[PDB]
This record gives structure tokens, C-alpha cells and sequence, in this order.
RNA sequence: UUAACGAGAUUCCCACUGUCCCUAUCUACUAUCUAGCGAAACCACAGCCAAGGGAACGGGCUUGGCAAAAUCAGCGGGGAAA
RNA sequence: CGUGAGCCCGGGUCGAACGGCCUCUAGUGCAGAUCUUGGUGGUAGUAGCAAAUACUUCAAUGAGAACUUGAAGGACCGAAG
RNA sequence: AGAGACCGAUAGCGCACAAGUAGAGUGAUCGAAAGAUGAAAAGCACUUUGAAAAGAGGGUUAAAUAGCACGUGAAAUUGUUGAAAGGGAAGCGCUUGUGACCAGACUUGCGCCCGGCGGAUCAUCCGGUGUUCUCACCGGUGCACUCCGCCGGGCUCAGGCCA
């Protein structure tokens, strides 16, 4: 019973593995489409970023 | 558990088999494709020779912008290289079988290798920074590799027509 | 025709020198080759030219020149690329 | 088989429901919307992994040791470290 | 509390799940993804190869072509095997050819003339019944030159594809 727990446990860590994630506190969900890469024209004024 | 080549039977042949390999795929494909059809302790020596820099690997469809050496002239080619951790899981999956026919009671110097294939396992998803607050993905391109050892091994005429040939028959 | 002061703008002189005549050489880190690891931008389909293709535009059409696997380092004409 | 949208059958996989006809009904037919969401390629084993001087020998551990440990060396911070 | 010509997990409420959760924001607030092994865990004893993950045998199950990546398992895209093409694009239309792979069609039917069998649901008459009111069925009668099937021949006709 012990034995089936741990495979249990090793099981479960399955697609957060693949996810690469450290851990299972790892839950950070990143912005892949960011508004300021994603939005607005460039000018001769100011721009956002060199 | 079902292999791709499903026609070779289990009772004269071995097997082996892994999957989520975190080894390239591409170096993987390559390294396969050089072994492909040889004999089992020939595919081993050349393994080892892969590891030791002593024979190369001629990469010929994952190949692209690749160096160029002298121990590609051996298969025809110029762009070769030393995929030692392919080399490493193949040379690992290679002796399982071997075993396994060790096992089956088989002739194991009379070995070939009748099928070997390399899929694409599911990808290890890692995550890069990158300029002005980009995140873009790191992925790894792992496989599963399978492989079998093999031990090495007039009618509806015309009238005219039928008269033609008895009389041809005849004289 | 205002002294001092100024990372303000301008002309000249001496000194000085690879700015130049006119380029050469050396060192480190790259680029390069290998092991491991491993993106993105972009992508209708694709990519040799010449003349013609009324709408001053052709890469695909017409007529020619031609035309031989698979590749590596470079390059910045064209296509792509702000 | 039908001009056609489509319809029907055979073979394989599969496991719990489904169809013809006449009426009734509608959230009823996609290639485009820099469409939405999800997934996947070529590029490509490519670009790259080059600021902060620097690493080496033996032994041990271990399946496996440049980036573990002990010793032996060589260096750096240089008291606004 | 009861219902529906409603939706069937990208739909239906944002939420069928430890959902106003996880996560983000100083804050006011913003706000997801995510259902399905199997009837039953029976969730793989034991042997063997590996440092292990796992593999191979061998088992459970109706099925592992259901292995806690789990029903079915499409496409994009990928590997192996088999076939083919390629002198600066391929793809497409018309028509042959080669190779590979196939759907049909056909296998005999009908009608006479003989011979051999096996039976009397041959025509007429009688009675009953039903009907379309003149046509049938049922029971008796037939005594085998009459009817019905079978088996051998012979003959005529019609039969598939290309000429």
C-alpha cells in the first residue's frame, strides 16, 4: 500500500513535469501576448522603448 | 503495447523500447538512420566509436548550416557529427535487447536490426526571457525510440496462338 | 566695444598626431569546428535571366537565352526586413 | 448512384445507441473578417549560450564528476571589500 | 418545489471539478484553465536486463487495440516501411500509355419431342359453403392415352465481352 502511495504521488506530478514547472507551487502564468508589445504605433515623438 | 512493425512475429525476434527520452530528436533520427540494418555488435562498436570521436554520423535531413569533416566520406557525405547522448540511449536500448534475446535463448552474434524508429515524445515546456519584457518558449524535442532485433536471414490463349505453338512444338 | 563664469554657438594659430598619402602588423574576445542546450521575426505559392505583355507593373503569360544531386563559409544587388 | 450539393455499400477500428418517410421547428451549412480559442510546422539543431582576469593535480563518493568534498597549487576581492 | 420542441464541457452562468478558486494589481478591482480507465482495481504476482526511469517475458480483463500519459481517438505536423518522380517551382484541364489495384457481367434459362420413375389436389357429375350471382373452394368420383414433379437424352429460341 505504501508502495502504490509513492507511485501515486510520482504519477501526479506528471504534467506539471512537463509544464517545467518547480514544484507544485509553481503556478506563475506569464504574459505572452504583452499590451505594450502588442499595442500602439510608433512616432517621431516619444517612444516606449529603444 | 504495439510496435510499428507489427509483420515480425516475437517468437524468433527481440525488442526494445523508450519513451520520453530527453535526448534530441533530431540527433536521435540521425544517429538511428546510420544504424539501421547492421548487425548487433557492429551497431555497438560503432556506438562506442560515435562517443569516442573515432567514427561520425552523417546528418543528412536534420543537417542544416552543420560542420564538415573528413569521417563523412565513409557514407559519402561531408556534414557528420558525434551525437554522443543519442549515441548513449541507443547504446542503452541496444543491450536491453540483447538481453532479451539472452533471455529468449537466441543466437545473439547472428542479430540484425530489422526495424529501429524514432517519434516525437511530448515536449518539455521551458520558458526564456527575453528583450523588453518577452517571454518566449525553451522547449526541449524529446523522443521515443522502438527497435527489433531479426535474426539475419498460360492461359485464355487464342486458337492461333495454341496451334502456333503445337506446331512449333511438332517441328 | 560691460569684467568674471559656461559640457552654450563660430573662425583662426602653435604644438600634436595613421585624419590622410597608404596601408601594414600584433594581442584578447567572438565569428569558425566539436559536446551539451536551444529561440524568435517572418512565411498565398514560390524563387536564373532578356525582350514583349496599351492602362509607363510583372515572378507565374508569349518568344528566346538556357538548364544537373546534396552542400559549407561569407556577402549585402534583388525579394524579404522600420 | 446523382449534372451537382450529396446519398448508399464493402473492408478496418470501435463500443450504446440511431435512422427512413410526411408534417412541425431553428442558435441550421465557412477559406478568408491584421477573425476567436486551441494545437502544429519551415525557419533550425539555426541565431546564440563571448561584461565582472582562472583555472590545475591527486584521492574519495558515485551508474555517471570542469562547475560535489578533502588535500595540494595558482589567482581575485584589497577595509567606499 | 415542479417543469421545458432550451444548452450538452470552445456550448450552457465567469464557475458541471478543493470557482469568485488559482493568478495579477498599491488599490478600487480584474479573473481563468480544468468532466469521462474499467461492470468490478482485478491498477500487472513472479523471472530477467538496467544505477534508476523503464524494457522484455509472463500475467489481470471480454478487451491493455482500456496501463491512473488512461472511452472513442479526426486534421495540421512527424517517424519507419513500400512504391515513384526530380537539368532554375510545383500543383491543375483534355487524351493516351505503363505499372499497381479493383466493380460488374458470365456460370445457363424457357418451351417442345421422346424414354424411365413417383404420386393421384386430371374432365364431368353430386352435396355444402362463399361470392363479384357466375365464378370459385371444400368432401366423394377419377384407375392412369388424364394431370403434377423428378431423372436421362434430342431440338428450337434467348443468353456475357471484343471483333
Amino acid at each position: 500500500l505504501r508502495s502504490k502511495a509513492e507511485r501515486q504521488a510520482k504519477l501526479a506530478q506528471r504534467k506539471m513535469n512537463r509544464m517545467a514547472r518547480q514544484g507544485e507551487a509553481d503556478r506563475h502564468i506569464h504574459a505572452s501576448m504583452p499590451k505594450h508589445l502588442f499595442s500602439g504605433k510608433r512616432t517621431i515623438g516619444k517612444t516606449d522603448r529603444r | 503495447v504495439r510496435y510499428a512493425a507489427t509483420e515480425i512475429a516475437p517468437t524468433k525476434s527481440a525488442r526494445a523500447r523508450g519513451s520520453y527520452l530527453r535526448v534530441s530528436f533530431k540527433n536521435t533520427r540521425e544517429t538511428a538512420q546510420a544504424i539501421n540494418g547492421w548487425k548487433l555488435q557492429r551497431a555497438l562498436t560503432f556506438l562506442q566509436n560515435v562517443i569516442d570521436k573515432k567514427e561520425a554520423v552523417p546528418m543528412r535531413r536534420y543537417a542544416g548550416s552543420t560542420g564538415r569533416t573528413a569521417q563523412g566520406k565513409q557514407w559519402g557525405v561531408s556534414r557528420a557529427r558525434w551525437p554522443v547522448k543519442s549515441a548513449q540511449f541507443l547504446i542503452g536500448l541496444l543491450k536491453n535487447a540483447e538481453a532479451n534475446a539472452d533471455a529468449k535463448g537466441l543466437d545473439t552474434g547472428n542479430l540484425i536490426i530489422k526495424h529501429i524508429q524514432v517519434n516525437q515524445a511530448p515536449k518539455q515546456r521551458r520558458r526564456t526571457y527575453r528583450a523588453h519584457g518577452r517571454i518566449n518558449p525553451y522547449m526541449s524535442n524529446p523522443c521515443h525510440i522502438e527497435l527489433i532485433l531479426t535474426e539475419a536471414e498460360e492461359s485464355h490463349l487464342s486458337s492461333r496462338q495454341r496451334g502456333v505453338r503445337i506446331r512449333r512444338a511438332l517441328t
